């Protein structure tokens, strides 16, 4: 009512965050427009 | 109030005392709150 | 493999335009130039399609 209060500056609290994954190990990225996708691993023991 | 200098740090004062003794006096007045942003940015250990 | 996006400036700090986009907007706020061949996409595809028939 007359307390006449002054703001100073406020902390801010920054969560602690880095992939280390998406950027080092996932560069390619592919959207969907089907509903499955496959993958395939081809076994070579040519003998 | 009377000089204006309602906000400062440190303020020196003199005056002297009315009377039979010549008495006066030195004075330096402040309001400090030293203060930090983040109480959490510092971490304190007592060691042992 | 990858693909990888990279951030071109138009121009350097210099003026020298770095990136020359040229096209023909139609109205305000447009971005991206449109081929003329939207309006007839399907005729020409129905026509190759009865053709073909």
């Amino acid at each position: 009512m007359y307390t006449t209060a002054q703001l100073l500056a406020a902390n801010e609290q920054k969560f602690k965050f880095d992939p280390l994954f998406l950027r080092l190990f996932f560069r390619e990225s592919y959207p969907f427009t089907t509903e499955k996708v496959y993958l395939s691993q081809i076994p070579g023991l040519v003998n | 109030q009377r000089e204006g200098i309602n906000a400062s740090a440190r303020y020196p004062k003199n005056w002297v005392t009315t009377g039979d003794p010549a008495r006066e006096f030195t004075m330096i007045q402040s309001a400090p709150l030293m203060l930090l942003a983040d109480p959490d940015e510092f971490v304190s250990v007592q060691l042992a | 493999m990858p693909q990888k996006w990279t951030w071109i400036p138009r121009e350097l700090p210099g003026g020298r335009a770095s990136f020359i986009h040229v096209f023909e907007p139609v109205e305000d706020g447009q971005t991206r130039g449109a081929n003329v061949f939207y309006s007839v996409m399907e005729q020409m595809k129905m026509l190759d399609t009865l053709q073909n028939t």
